């Protein structure tokens, strides 16, 4: 029962956006199930994009019908969403979801029972940029990483390959005057462990395929 | 008067066929209710018949229904099928049927009404309302006063 959104985190204006969703544990052409795409602009609400049945048929939202195209690959168990001729207003988080239906005169679109986790796609004429990661030394003890000058979001930050959870607090990125982002992540740790345990952050930036690990040290 | 001779028909133009809706017959017309009166079937040839005037419709439907493969289960509209003239609210519906065959036939024996054309079946993508028709004699003078 899993849905995994996939695709680039950036597209330029007047360019076709392409996203994909890998479905797991259920067949993408199984009867009684429909699959669809939904989008959410930063700080805004949900907008349905379109839905595809268990057969070939697709239905779309008349507000984006001209540009939107959806396809299901029955052998790969995955969806495809195309959005041609993008603009600034297409910047959004795209979601993959499974849609139930009600069988009457027409199979009626219904409740979305399972949702994936979306992909933030930014529309911009700028190109991607990986972050310049710098360590923030500790001083009971607060230490962290500074992920500087990158584009566009998201950035994921793990500590000790996910082993360190307790005390982790990552902050919201700031959009700098330059057009690039800056993001910090810190961990509150026992000061007694500063010289005994290794503390390394794991900065991922999917738009530029960048992964930066950085050991943070005192002094 | 109850006599066979009561009534005069001077031209054929004075025969008027009026379409009255089922909504005007206090029948539930919500899409989910309305669709319970529609059904698919084979072996029946769709028939159409011309009429002259009709009631302003409360609700209408603009429907497309296919089979899973995307092929319409509804017939393509003939040249003479136009959207119903006056609908207050149109219900646009587009979808597919998992296991249905044939054409859409009204259960009550009522007609699918379009613009001056009544039918035993539902045409793909055309605005219609459900109803029945009635025949009567109206001379031009009577006709002119009503419609004006
Ligand atoms: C009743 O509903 C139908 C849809 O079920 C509406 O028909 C749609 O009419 C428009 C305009 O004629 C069609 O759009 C155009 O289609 C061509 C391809 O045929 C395309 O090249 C154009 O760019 C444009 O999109 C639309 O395809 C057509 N849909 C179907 C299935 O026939 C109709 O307008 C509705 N009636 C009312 C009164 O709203
Ligand atoms: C004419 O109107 C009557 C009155 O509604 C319709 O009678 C309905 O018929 C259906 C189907 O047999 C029944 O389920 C309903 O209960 C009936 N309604 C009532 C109030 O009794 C009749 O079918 C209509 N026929 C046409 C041609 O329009």
């Amino acid at each position: 029962l899993q849905l995994q959104e996939s695709g680039p985190g950036l597209v330029k204006p007047s360019e076709t956006l392409s996203l994909s969703c890998t479905v797991s544990g259920v067949s993408i052409s199984d009867n009684s199930y429909y699959w669809g795409w939904i989008r959410q602009p930063p700080g805004k609400g949900l907008e349905w994009i379109g839905t595809i049945s268990y057969s070939g048929n697709t239905y779309y939202n008349p507000s984006l019908k001209s540009r939107v195209s959806i396809s299901g690959d029955t052998s790969k168990h995955q969806l495809s969403l195309k959005v041609s001729s993008v603009t600034a207003a297409d910047t959004a988080v795209y979601y993959c979801a499974r849609q139930r239906i009600v069988s009457g005169f027409v199979e009626w679109l219904s409740k979305f029972d399972y949702w994936g986790q979306g992909t933030l796609v930014t529309v911009s004429s700028a190109s991607t940029k990986g972050p310049s990661v710098f360590p923030l030394a500790p001083s009971t003890a607060a230490l962290g990483c500074l992920v500087k000058d990158y584009f566009p979001e998201p950035v994921t930050v793990s500590w000790n390959s996910g082993a360190l959870t307790s005390g982790v607090h990552t902050f919201p990125a700031v959009l700098q005057s330059s057009g690039l982002y800056s993001l910090s992540s810190v961990v509150t740790v026992p000061s007694s462990s500063l010289g005994t345990q290794t503390y390394i952050c794991n900065v991922n930036h999917k738009p530029s395929n960048t992964k930066v690990d950085k050991k943070v040290e005192p002094k | 008067v109850d006599s066979v001779c009561s009534g005069t028909l001077q031209k054929t133009e004075d025969v008027h066929l009026m379409g009255f809706t089922l909504s005007g017959q206090k029948v539930a017309d919500s899409p989910l209710e309305a669709s319970k009166r529609w059904a698919f079937r084979t072996g029946v040839p769709p028939k159409n018949v011309e009429y002259t005037e009709g009631e302003e419709a409360k609700t209408c439907y603009n429907i497309s229904v296919t089979d899973p493969s995307g092929k319409s289960l509804l017939l393509d509209p003939p040249s003479n099928i136009r959207d119903y003239p006056k609908c207050k609210t149109v219900h646009h519906i587009q979808g597919q049927n998992p296991h249905a065959q044939g054409i859409a036939l009204h259960l009550w024996g009522a007609f699918f009404l379009y613009d001056r054309v009544a039918s035993t079946t539902m045409y793909r993508g055309k605005v219609f309302t459900e109803g029945n028709i009635a025949a009567m004699i109206v001379n031009k003078t009577v006709h002119r006063m009503i419609f004006s």
